[PDB]
Protein backbone atom coordinates (compact mmCIF):
# COMPACT_ATOMS: atom_id res chain seq x y z
CA UNK A 1 0.00 0.00 0.00
CA UNK A 2 1.43 3.25 -1.29
CA UNK A 3 0.71 5.47 1.41
CA UNK A 4 2.60 2.62 3.95
CA UNK A 5 5.25 2.91 1.68
CA UNK A 6 5.69 6.48 2.03
CA UNK A 7 5.14 6.73 5.47
CA UNK A 8 8.72 5.18 5.87
CA UNK A 9 10.67 7.54 3.59
CA UNK B 1 6.13 10.78 24.96
CA UNK B 2 7.60 13.94 23.74
CA UNK B 3 4.39 15.51 22.71
CA UNK B 4 2.94 15.42 26.19
CA UNK B 5 5.77 17.29 27.92
CA UNK B 6 5.50 19.93 25.51
CA UNK B 7 4.66 24.04 26.47
CA UNK B 8 1.74 25.69 24.72
CA UNK B 9 4.32 28.24 23.23
CA UNK B 10 6.65 24.90 22.08
CA UNK B 11 3.48 22.90 20.57
CA UNK B 12 2.55 25.88 19.09
CA UNK B 13 5.91 26.63 17.41
CA UNK B 14 6.78 22.32 16.37
CA UNK B 15 3.17 23.25 13.59
CA UNK B 16 3.66 26.31 12.58
CA UNK B 17 7.02 25.11 11.59
CA UNK B 18 5.54 21.46 10.21
CA UNK B 19 3.86 23.57 7.57
CA UNK B 20 3.66 22.15 4.28
CA UNK B 21 4.47 24.82 1.02
CA UNK B 22 1.96 26.56 -1.35
CA UNK B 23 2.38 24.52 -4.51
CA UNK B 24 1.37 25.63 -7.70
CA UNK B 25 -1.09 23.79 -10.37
CA UNK B 26 -0.15 23.47 -13.83
CA UNK B 27 -2.97 25.38 -14.57
CA UNK B 28 -2.62 26.63 -18.33
CA UNK B 29 -4.25 29.79 -19.58
CA UNK B 30 -3.45 28.87 -23.32
CA UNK B 31 -6.28 26.20 -23.50
CA UNK B 32 -10.58 26.72 -21.85
CA UNK B 33 -11.90 24.18 -19.00
CA UNK B 34 -13.75 21.40 -19.46
CA UNK B 35 -14.48 19.25 -16.79
CA UNK B 36 -12.16 16.97 -17.79
CA UNK B 37 -9.57 19.31 -17.37
CA UNK B 38 -10.30 20.85 -14.24
CA UNK B 39 -10.73 17.70 -12.82
CA UNK B 40 -7.09 17.05 -13.81
CA UNK B 41 -5.56 20.18 -12.24
CA UNK B 42 -7.28 19.43 -8.82
CA UNK B 43 -6.58 15.89 -8.82
CA UNK B 44 -3.08 16.67 -10.15
CA UNK B 45 -2.78 19.16 -7.36
CA UNK B 46 -3.72 17.46 -3.95
CA UNK B 47 -1.60 14.20 -5.31
CA UNK B 48 1.11 16.62 -5.12
CA UNK B 49 0.32 18.34 -1.92
CA UNK B 50 -0.62 14.51 -0.51
CA UNK B 51 3.24 13.56 -0.40
CA UNK B 52 3.81 17.09 1.73
CA UNK B 53 1.27 15.96 4.05
CA UNK B 54 2.45 12.91 4.48
CA UNK B 55 5.68 15.04 5.65
CA UNK B 56 3.76 17.54 7.59
CA UNK B 57 1.82 14.36 9.66
CA UNK B 58 5.23 13.01 10.83
CA UNK B 59 5.95 16.61 12.47
CA UNK B 60 2.82 16.65 14.53
CA UNK B 61 3.77 16.27 17.55
CA UNK B 62 2.40 12.33 18.68
CA UNK B 63 1.64 11.10 15.55
CA UNK B 64 4.77 9.33 14.86
CA UNK B 65 4.84 7.75 18.47
CA UNK B 66 1.62 5.29 16.31
CA UNK B 67 2.18 2.28 14.74
CA UNK B 68 2.40 2.53 10.63
CA UNK B 69 -1.35 0.71 10.65
CA UNK B 70 -2.35 3.71 12.48
CA UNK B 71 -0.81 6.28 10.64
CA UNK B 72 -1.92 5.37 7.87
CA UNK B 73 -5.33 5.27 9.08
CA UNK B 74 -5.29 8.34 10.57
CA UNK B 75 -4.62 10.08 7.20
CA UNK B 76 -6.41 7.55 5.40
CA UNK B 77 -9.58 8.93 7.14
CA UNK B 78 -8.47 12.40 7.20
CA UNK B 79 -6.62 13.48 4.42
CA UNK B 80 -9.66 15.40 2.17
CA UNK B 81 -10.92 17.37 5.68
CA UNK B 82 -7.01 18.35 5.53
CA UNK B 83 -6.77 19.82 2.09
CA UNK B 84 -10.16 21.37 2.20
CA UNK B 85 -9.04 23.15 5.68
CA UNK B 86 -5.93 24.08 4.00
CA UNK B 87 -7.73 25.32 0.79
CA UNK B 88 -10.27 27.17 3.30
CA UNK B 89 -7.30 29.41 4.80
CA UNK B 90 -5.86 30.02 1.84
CA UNK B 91 -8.88 31.31 -0.03
CA UNK B 92 -9.68 34.23 3.21
CA UNK B 93 -8.62 37.01 1.68
CA UNK B 94 -10.48 36.16 -1.05
CA UNK B 95 -13.90 36.62 -0.87
CA UNK B 96 -16.26 34.64 -3.27
CA UNK B 97 -13.50 32.46 -4.77
CA UNK B 98 -10.63 29.47 -3.29
CA UNK B 99 -7.06 29.72 -3.93
CA UNK B 100 -6.38 26.31 -5.01
CA UNK B 101 -3.46 27.35 -5.82
CA UNK B 102 -1.43 31.01 -6.20
CA UNK B 103 -2.37 30.20 -10.31
CA UNK B 104 -5.76 28.57 -9.78
CA UNK B 105 -8.11 31.01 -8.31
CA UNK B 106 -11.61 29.91 -9.15
CA UNK B 107 -14.97 31.16 -8.41
CA UNK B 108 -18.24 29.07 -8.51
CA UNK B 109 -19.24 30.13 -11.91
CA UNK B 110 -15.60 28.31 -12.87
CA UNK B 111 -16.83 25.19 -10.18
CA UNK B 112 -19.96 25.13 -12.36
CA UNK B 113 -17.91 23.31 -14.89
CA UNK B 114 -17.12 19.88 -13.48
CA UNK B 115 -20.75 18.26 -12.90
CA UNK B 116 -21.62 18.04 -9.20
CA UNK B 117 -18.75 20.19 -7.73
CA UNK B 118 -20.12 23.87 -6.96
CA UNK B 119 -22.53 22.16 -4.31
CA UNK B 120 -18.95 21.70 -2.72
CA UNK B 121 -17.57 24.78 -3.94
CA UNK B 122 -20.17 26.79 -2.45
CA UNK B 123 -19.69 24.90 1.38
CA UNK B 124 -15.72 25.59 0.66
CA UNK B 125 -16.75 29.05 0.27
CA UNK B 126 -19.24 29.60 2.70
CA UNK B 127 -16.69 28.20 5.69
CA UNK B 128 -13.77 30.64 4.46
CA UNK B 129 -16.14 33.62 4.52
CA UNK B 130 -16.84 31.86 8.12
CA UNK B 131 -13.04 31.95 8.94
CA UNK B 132 -12.90 35.25 7.83
CA UNK B 133 -15.25 36.75 10.15
CA UNK B 134 -14.10 34.90 12.83
CA UNK B 135 -11.12 36.49 12.55
CA UNK B 136 -9.23 33.25 12.20
CA UNK B 137 -5.48 33.30 13.62
CA UNK B 138 -2.55 31.07 11.85
CA UNK B 139 -1.76 29.39 15.25
CA UNK B 140 -5.55 28.96 15.31
CA UNK B 141 -5.48 27.52 12.06
CA UNK B 142 -2.66 24.94 12.63
CA UNK B 143 -3.98 23.55 15.60
CA UNK B 144 -7.70 22.53 13.63
CA UNK B 145 -5.39 21.47 11.28
CA UNK B 146 -3.80 18.59 13.57
CA UNK B 147 -7.21 18.02 15.70
CA UNK B 148 -8.82 16.65 12.36
CA UNK B 149 -5.46 14.90 11.64
CA UNK B 150 -5.77 13.25 15.31
CA UNK B 151 -9.22 13.16 15.60
CA UNK B 152 -10.51 12.32 12.36
CA UNK B 153 -10.20 8.55 12.70
CA UNK B 154 -9.63 7.77 16.16
CA UNK B 155 -13.21 6.37 16.81
CA UNK B 156 -12.76 4.13 13.89
CA UNK B 157 -10.07 2.05 15.62
CA UNK B 158 -12.03 -0.72 16.50
CA UNK B 159 -10.29 -3.84 18.24
CA UNK B 160 -14.87 -4.62 16.95
CA UNK B 161 -15.02 -2.52 20.15
CA UNK B 162 -13.62 0.56 20.43
CA UNK B 163 -9.58 0.72 21.05
CA UNK B 164 -8.85 2.55 23.99
CA UNK B 165 -6.40 5.25 22.04
CA UNK B 166 -5.29 7.20 25.09
CA UNK B 167 -2.59 8.36 23.46
CA UNK B 168 -3.98 10.50 20.96
CA UNK B 169 -6.40 11.75 23.30
CA UNK B 170 -3.77 12.75 25.51
CA UNK B 171 -2.48 14.94 22.59
CA UNK B 172 -5.33 16.07 21.18
CA UNK B 173 -6.03 17.17 25.11
CA UNK B 174 -2.78 19.48 24.85
CA UNK B 175 -3.68 20.70 21.66
CA UNK B 176 -6.85 22.26 23.23
CA UNK B 177 -4.71 23.73 25.78
CA UNK B 178 -3.01 25.33 23.36
CA UNK B 179 -5.68 26.78 21.57
CA UNK B 180 -7.29 28.36 25.00
CA UNK B 181 -3.65 29.60 25.91
CA UNK B 182 -3.46 31.02 22.50
CA UNK B 183 -6.74 32.89 22.71
CA UNK B 184 -5.83 33.84 26.68
CA UNK B 185 -2.91 35.44 25.52
CA UNK B 186 -4.68 37.43 22.70
CA UNK B 187 -6.78 38.83 25.71
CA UNK B 188 -9.93 36.97 25.28
CA UNK B 189 -11.87 36.64 28.24
CA UNK B 190 -12.74 33.52 30.24
CA UNK B 191 -16.02 33.21 28.58
CA UNK B 192 -14.91 34.34 25.30
CA UNK B 193 -12.03 31.57 25.28
CA UNK B 194 -14.87 28.61 25.98
CA UNK B 195 -17.20 29.99 23.22
CA UNK B 196 -14.66 30.53 20.80
CA UNK B 197 -12.96 27.07 21.60
CA UNK B 198 -16.39 25.65 21.05
CA UNK B 199 -17.61 27.95 17.90
CA UNK B 200 -13.79 26.33 16.23
CA UNK B 201 -14.76 22.78 17.04
CA UNK B 202 -18.30 22.87 15.67
CA UNK B 203 -16.86 23.84 11.82
CA UNK B 204 -14.69 20.78 11.89
CA UNK B 205 -18.10 18.78 11.44
CA UNK B 206 -18.43 20.82 8.58
CA UNK B 207 -15.38 20.33 7.12
CA UNK B 208 -16.47 16.56 7.92
CA UNK B 209 -19.49 16.91 6.05
CA UNK B 210 -17.92 18.87 3.33
CA UNK B 211 -15.17 16.08 3.27
CA UNK B 212 -17.73 13.77 3.00
CA UNK B 213 -19.68 14.75 0.18
CA UNK B 214 -16.47 15.59 -1.62
CA UNK B 215 -15.32 12.09 -1.57
CA UNK B 216 -18.35 11.25 -3.03
CA UNK B 217 -17.88 13.86 -6.31
CA UNK B 218 -14.27 12.35 -6.27
CA UNK B 219 -15.73 8.87 -6.64
CA UNK B 220 -18.29 9.64 -8.99
CA UNK B 221 -15.50 11.47 -11.30
CA UNK B 222 -13.26 8.43 -11.09
CA UNK B 223 -16.63 5.75 -12.18
CA UNK B 224 -17.61 7.85 -14.98
CA UNK B 225 -13.77 7.72 -16.32
CA UNK B 226 -13.39 11.57 -16.12
CA UNK B 227 -10.18 11.44 -14.98
CA UNK B 228 -7.37 9.41 -14.59
CA UNK B 229 -6.52 9.30 -10.61
CA UNK B 230 -3.17 8.23 -9.14
CA UNK B 231 -2.66 5.15 -7.79
CA UNK B 232 -2.15 7.31 -4.21
CA UNK B 233 -5.44 8.88 -4.95
CA UNK B 234 -6.75 5.73 -5.84
CA UNK B 235 -6.07 4.09 -3.11
CA UNK B 236 -6.86 7.15 -0.48
CA UNK B 237 -10.26 7.30 -2.01
CA UNK B 238 -10.65 3.49 -2.01
CA UNK B 239 -10.07 3.55 2.38
CA UNK B 240 -13.55 5.21 2.22
CA UNK B 241 -16.48 3.36 0.95
CA UNK B 242 -18.65 4.35 -1.33
CA UNK B 243 -21.47 3.26 -4.14
CA UNK C 1 -34.97 36.59 22.40
CA UNK C 2 -36.04 34.67 25.58
CA UNK C 3 -33.27 32.06 24.76
CA UNK C 4 -30.72 34.54 25.97
CA UNK C 5 -32.50 35.61 28.78
CA UNK C 6 -32.37 31.92 30.08
CA UNK C 7 -30.12 31.11 33.40
CA UNK C 8 -27.44 27.95 32.87
CA UNK C 9 -29.82 25.93 35.29
CA UNK C 10 -33.25 27.27 33.23
CA UNK C 11 -31.38 25.86 30.23
CA UNK C 12 -31.03 22.31 31.40
CA UNK C 13 -34.31 22.61 32.74
CA UNK C 14 -35.93 23.15 29.30
CA UNK C 15 -34.26 20.73 28.11
CA UNK C 16 -34.87 18.04 30.00
CA UNK C 17 -38.11 19.09 29.98
CA UNK C 18 -38.02 18.91 26.15
CA UNK C 19 -37.05 15.28 25.79
CA UNK C 20 -39.66 13.27 23.77
CA UNK C 21 -40.44 9.87 24.77
CA UNK C 22 -38.86 6.64 24.24
CA UNK C 23 -41.07 4.38 21.41
CA UNK C 24 -41.43 1.22 20.96
CA UNK C 25 -40.77 -1.36 17.54
CA UNK C 26 -44.06 -3.28 16.20
CA UNK C 27 -41.29 -6.14 16.39
CA UNK C 28 -42.61 -9.69 17.33
CA UNK C 29 -39.83 -11.44 19.86
CA UNK C 30 -41.10 -14.87 18.75
CA UNK C 31 -40.61 -13.98 15.27
CA UNK C 32 -36.85 -14.16 13.25
CA UNK C 33 -35.65 -11.58 11.07
CA UNK C 34 -34.87 -10.56 7.30
CA UNK C 35 -33.32 -7.39 5.37
CA UNK C 36 -36.59 -6.13 4.26
CA UNK C 37 -37.77 -6.93 7.73
CA UNK C 38 -34.88 -5.32 9.96
CA UNK C 39 -35.03 -2.25 7.66
CA UNK C 40 -38.71 -2.15 7.95
CA UNK C 41 -38.88 -1.83 11.71
CA UNK C 42 -35.87 0.39 12.00
CA UNK C 43 -37.46 3.00 9.62
CA UNK C 44 -41.15 2.72 10.94
CA UNK C 45 -39.30 3.33 14.53
CA UNK C 46 -37.57 6.61 12.89
CA UNK C 47 -40.89 7.83 11.34
CA UNK C 48 -42.30 7.79 14.50
CA UNK C 49 -39.53 9.52 16.35
CA UNK C 50 -39.42 11.91 13.94
CA UNK C 51 -43.01 13.43 14.55
CA UNK C 52 -42.12 13.82 18.50
CA UNK C 53 -38.92 15.45 17.17
CA UNK C 54 -40.27 18.01 15.69
CA UNK C 55 -42.00 18.68 19.37
CA UNK C 56 -38.90 18.21 20.59
CA UNK C 57 -37.48 20.86 18.16
CA UNK C 58 -39.65 23.36 18.84
CA UNK C 59 -39.32 23.27 22.89
CA UNK C 60 -35.56 24.49 22.02
CA UNK C 61 -34.87 27.45 23.07
CA UNK C 62 -34.09 29.94 19.99
CA UNK C 63 -35.58 27.43 17.26
CA UNK C 64 -38.71 28.97 17.50
CA UNK C 65 -37.24 32.77 16.63
CA UNK C 66 -36.03 31.14 13.35
CA UNK C 67 -38.45 31.29 10.22
CA UNK C 68 -40.13 28.51 9.23
CA UNK C 69 -38.19 28.04 6.60
CA UNK C 70 -35.19 27.99 8.68
CA UNK C 71 -36.56 25.11 10.89
CA UNK C 72 -37.26 23.21 8.21
CA UNK C 73 -33.69 23.46 6.88
CA UNK C 74 -32.29 22.62 10.26
CA UNK C 75 -34.39 19.81 10.71
CA UNK C 76 -34.01 18.30 7.37
CA UNK C 77 -30.26 19.06 7.99
CA UNK C 78 -29.86 17.39 11.20
CA UNK C 79 -32.57 14.89 11.96
CA UNK C 80 -30.15 11.78 11.38
CA UNK C 81 -27.87 13.20 13.46
CA UNK C 82 -30.44 13.76 16.03
CA UNK C 83 -31.82 9.95 15.73
CA UNK C 84 -28.19 9.06 16.08
CA UNK C 85 -27.04 10.77 19.17
CA UNK C 86 -30.39 9.25 20.78
CA UNK C 87 -30.08 5.71 19.61
CA UNK C 88 -26.00 6.21 20.97
CA UNK C 89 -27.49 7.63 24.60
CA UNK C 90 -29.85 4.80 25.24
CA UNK C 91 -27.15 1.99 24.50
CA UNK C 92 -24.74 3.45 26.94
CA UNK C 93 -25.63 1.03 29.25
CA UNK C 94 -25.38 -1.80 26.97
CA UNK C 95 -22.11 -2.26 26.32
CA UNK C 96 -21.90 -4.08 22.45
CA UNK C 97 -25.09 -3.39 21.43
CA UNK C 98 -27.75 -0.54 20.56
CA UNK C 99 -31.03 0.06 21.91
CA UNK C 100 -33.28 1.07 19.20
CA UNK C 101 -36.04 0.37 21.39
CA UNK C 102 -36.29 -1.13 24.61
CA UNK C 103 -37.60 -4.49 22.85
CA UNK C 104 -34.91 -3.91 20.19
CA UNK C 105 -31.76 -4.37 21.36
CA UNK C 106 -29.36 -4.91 18.28
CA UNK C 107 -26.14 -6.56 18.76
CA UNK C 108 -24.04 -6.24 15.98
CA UNK C 109 -23.93 -9.40 14.44
CA UNK C 110 -27.72 -8.10 14.03
CA UNK C 111 -26.51 -5.70 11.73
CA UNK C 112 -24.81 -7.95 9.10
CA UNK C 113 -28.69 -8.65 8.44
CA UNK C 114 -28.79 -5.80 6.86
CA UNK C 115 -26.06 -5.34 3.35
CA UNK C 116 -23.90 -2.81 4.09
CA UNK C 117 -24.95 -1.52 7.44
CA UNK C 118 -22.86 -3.28 9.76
CA UNK C 119 -20.44 -0.35 9.07
CA UNK C 120 -22.27 1.86 10.34
CA UNK C 121 -23.18 -0.40 13.19
CA UNK C 122 -19.41 -0.65 14.39
CA UNK C 123 -19.54 3.28 14.21
CA UNK C 124 -22.46 3.53 16.40
CA UNK C 125 -21.57 1.37 19.00
CA UNK C 126 -17.87 3.06 19.30
CA UNK C 127 -19.46 6.12 19.33
CA UNK C 128 -21.67 4.66 22.64
CA UNK C 129 -18.42 3.12 24.12
CA UNK C 130 -16.94 6.69 23.77
CA UNK C 131 -19.46 8.16 25.80
CA UNK C 132 -19.92 5.64 28.55
CA UNK C 133 -15.78 6.27 28.82
CA UNK C 134 -16.53 9.81 29.61
CA UNK C 135 -19.36 8.81 31.72
CA UNK C 136 -21.13 11.48 29.74
CA UNK C 137 -23.95 13.03 31.53
CA UNK C 138 -27.95 13.37 30.84
CA UNK C 139 -28.02 17.46 31.35
CA UNK C 140 -24.43 17.29 28.85
CA UNK C 141 -26.26 14.74 26.22
CA UNK C 142 -29.46 17.04 26.22
CA UNK C 143 -27.17 19.95 25.14
CA UNK C 144 -25.22 18.09 22.67
CA UNK C 145 -28.28 17.18 20.71
CA UNK C 146 -29.88 20.63 20.59
CA UNK C 147 -25.85 22.13 19.56
CA UNK C 148 -26.32 19.54 16.68
CA UNK C 149 -30.32 20.67 15.85
CA UNK C 150 -28.51 24.52 15.40
CA UNK C 151 -25.40 23.87 14.00
CA UNK C 152 -26.01 21.43 11.45
CA UNK C 153 -27.67 23.61 8.72
CA UNK C 154 -26.12 27.19 10.02
CA UNK C 155 -23.25 27.05 7.33
CA UNK C 156 -25.81 26.08 4.50
CA UNK C 157 -27.45 37.26 8.96
CA UNK C 158 -29.55 38.35 11.75
CA UNK C 159 -30.59 34.97 11.47
CA UNK C 160 -27.33 33.60 11.98
CA UNK C 161 -26.36 35.68 14.70
CA UNK C 162 -28.87 34.59 16.20
CA UNK C 163 -28.29 30.89 16.15
CA UNK C 164 -24.37 31.86 17.05
CA UNK C 165 -25.74 33.48 19.82
CA UNK C 166 -27.76 30.56 21.18
CA UNK C 167 -25.05 28.15 20.22
CA UNK C 168 -23.11 30.41 22.72
CA UNK C 169 -25.59 30.20 25.67
CA UNK C 170 -25.88 26.52 25.36
CA UNK C 171 -21.74 26.52 25.27
CA UNK C 172 -21.79 28.26 28.67
CA UNK C 173 -24.36 25.44 29.90
CA UNK C 174 -21.87 22.68 29.28
CA UNK C 175 -19.29 24.65 30.56
CA UNK C 176 -21.89 25.12 34.01
CA UNK C 177 -22.56 21.90 34.35
CA UNK C 178 -18.49 21.03 34.31
CA UNK C 179 -18.38 23.74 36.49
CA UNK C 180 -21.02 22.37 39.17
CA UNK C 181 -19.11 18.69 38.77
CA UNK C 182 -16.53 20.32 40.20
CA UNK C 183 -13.91 19.80 37.22
CA UNK C 184 -10.85 22.38 37.33
CA UNK C 185 -10.67 25.53 34.35
CA UNK C 186 -8.56 23.17 32.48
CA UNK C 187 -10.66 20.04 32.35
CA UNK C 188 -13.67 21.57 31.70
CA UNK C 189 -12.29 23.07 28.34
CA UNK C 190 -10.63 19.41 27.68
CA UNK C 191 -14.42 18.03 28.41
CA UNK C 192 -15.71 20.62 26.56
CA UNK C 193 -13.67 20.02 23.40
CA UNK C 194 -14.04 15.93 23.56
CA UNK C 195 -17.69 16.05 23.52
CA UNK C 196 -18.08 18.65 20.51
CA UNK C 197 -15.05 16.37 18.50
CA UNK C 198 -17.51 13.96 18.73
CA UNK C 199 -20.21 15.61 17.01
CA UNK C 200 -17.83 15.27 13.86
CA UNK C 201 -17.80 12.02 14.06
CA UNK C 202 -21.85 11.86 14.61
CA UNK C 203 -21.93 13.87 11.34
CA UNK C 204 -19.84 11.17 9.45
CA UNK C 205 -22.43 9.07 10.47
CA UNK C 206 -24.83 10.53 9.50
CA UNK C 207 -23.67 11.20 6.23
CA UNK C 208 -23.00 7.04 6.24
CA UNK C 209 -26.55 6.41 6.92
CA UNK C 210 -27.72 8.83 4.80
CA UNK C 211 -26.22 7.34 1.93
CA UNK C 212 -27.06 3.80 2.90
CA UNK C 213 -30.56 4.83 3.63
CA UNK C 214 -31.25 5.51 0.19
CA UNK C 215 -29.45 2.52 -1.17
CA UNK C 216 -32.14 0.74 0.47
CA UNK C 217 -35.04 3.43 -0.95
CA UNK C 218 -33.38 2.48 -4.33
CA UNK C 219 -32.93 -1.11 -4.42
CA UNK C 220 -36.85 -1.61 -2.79
CA UNK C 221 -35.91 -3.05 -0.08
CA UNK C 222 -38.16 -1.75 2.16
CA UNK C 223 -41.00 1.03 1.36
CA UNK C 224 -40.34 4.49 3.64
CA UNK C 225 -43.26 6.45 4.76
CA UNK C 226 -43.79 9.86 3.41
CA UNK C 227 -42.14 11.77 5.61
CA UNK C 228 -39.25 9.58 5.88
CA UNK C 229 -38.63 10.31 1.61
CA UNK C 230 -38.46 13.74 2.37
CA UNK C 231 -36.01 13.84 4.69
CA UNK C 232 -34.58 11.66 2.78
CA UNK C 233 -34.44 13.83 -0.67
CA UNK C 234 -33.42 16.78 1.39
CA UNK C 235 -30.15 15.38 1.15
CA UNK C 236 -30.34 15.10 -2.37
CA UNK D 1 -46.64 21.59 1.24
CA UNK D 2 -43.57 19.57 2.71
CA UNK D 3 -44.71 17.51 5.10
CA UNK D 4 -42.43 18.26 7.35
CA UNK D 5 -43.69 22.04 7.02
CA UNK D 6 -46.72 21.16 8.05
CA UNK D 7 -46.07 19.29 10.92
CA UNK D 8 -43.57 22.20 12.27
CA UNK D 9 -46.86 24.96 11.56
CA UNK D 10 -48.87 22.22 13.93
CA UNK D 11 -46.63 21.42 16.66
C1 LIG E 1 -11.74 16.01 -4.33
C2 LIG E 1 -11.97 17.19 -5.26
C3 LIG E 1 -10.73 17.41 -6.15
C4 LIG E 1 -9.54 17.95 -5.33
C5 LIG E 1 -9.95 19.19 -4.53
C6 LIG E 1 -8.80 19.83 -3.84
C7 LIG E 1 -7.55 19.88 -4.46
C8 LIG E 1 -6.48 20.50 -3.81
C9 LIG E 1 -6.63 21.12 -2.57
O1 LIG E 1 -5.61 21.74 -1.93
C10 LIG E 1 -7.87 21.08 -1.95
C11 LIG E 1 -8.93 20.45 -2.60
C12 LIG E 1 -10.24 20.46 -1.84
C13 LIG E 1 -11.42 20.04 -2.71
C14 LIG E 1 -11.08 18.81 -3.56
C15 LIG E 1 -12.27 18.42 -4.44
C16 LIG E 1 -13.61 18.04 -3.80
O2 LIG E 1 -14.42 19.20 -3.63
C17 LIG E 1 -14.31 17.14 -4.83
O3 LIG E 1 -15.52 17.78 -5.29
C18 LIG E 1 -13.31 17.02 -5.97
O4 LIG E 1 -13.48 15.72 -6.57
C1 LIG F 1 -31.22 5.26 8.60
C2 LIG F 1 -30.99 3.83 9.10
C3 LIG F 1 -32.32 3.22 9.52
C4 LIG F 1 -32.86 3.90 10.79
C5 LIG F 1 -31.84 3.90 11.92
C6 LIG F 1 -32.35 4.47 13.21
C7 LIG F 1 -33.67 4.23 13.60
C8 LIG F 1 -34.16 4.73 14.83
C9 LIG F 1 -33.34 5.48 15.66
O1 LIG F 1 -33.75 6.01 16.85
C10 LIG F 1 -32.03 5.71 15.26
C11 LIG F 1 -31.54 5.21 14.07
C12 LIG F 1 -30.10 5.54 13.72
C13 LIG F 1 -29.61 4.56 12.66
C14 LIG F 1 -30.55 4.57 11.46
C15 LIG F 1 -30.03 3.80 10.26
C16 LIG F 1 -28.76 4.27 9.57
O2 LIG F 1 -27.63 3.78 10.29
C17 LIG F 1 -28.82 3.65 8.17
O3 LIG F 1 -27.82 2.62 8.05
C18 LIG F 1 -30.22 3.04 8.06
O4 LIG F 1 -30.73 3.14 6.72
CL1 LIG G 1 -45.47 5.24 18.91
Amino acid sequence: KILHRLLQD
Amino acid sequence: SLALSLTADQMVSALLDAEPPILYSEYDPTRPFSEASMMGLLTNLADRELVHMINWAKRVPGFVDLTLHDQVHLLECAWLEILMIGLVWRSMEHPGKLLFAPNLLLDRNQGKCVEGMVEIFDMLLATSSRFRMMNLQGEEFVCLKSIILLNSGVYTFLSKSLEEKDHIHRVLDKITDTLIHLMAKAGLTLQQQHQRLAQLLLILSHIRHMSNKGMEHLYSMKCKNVVPLSDLLLEMLDAHRLH
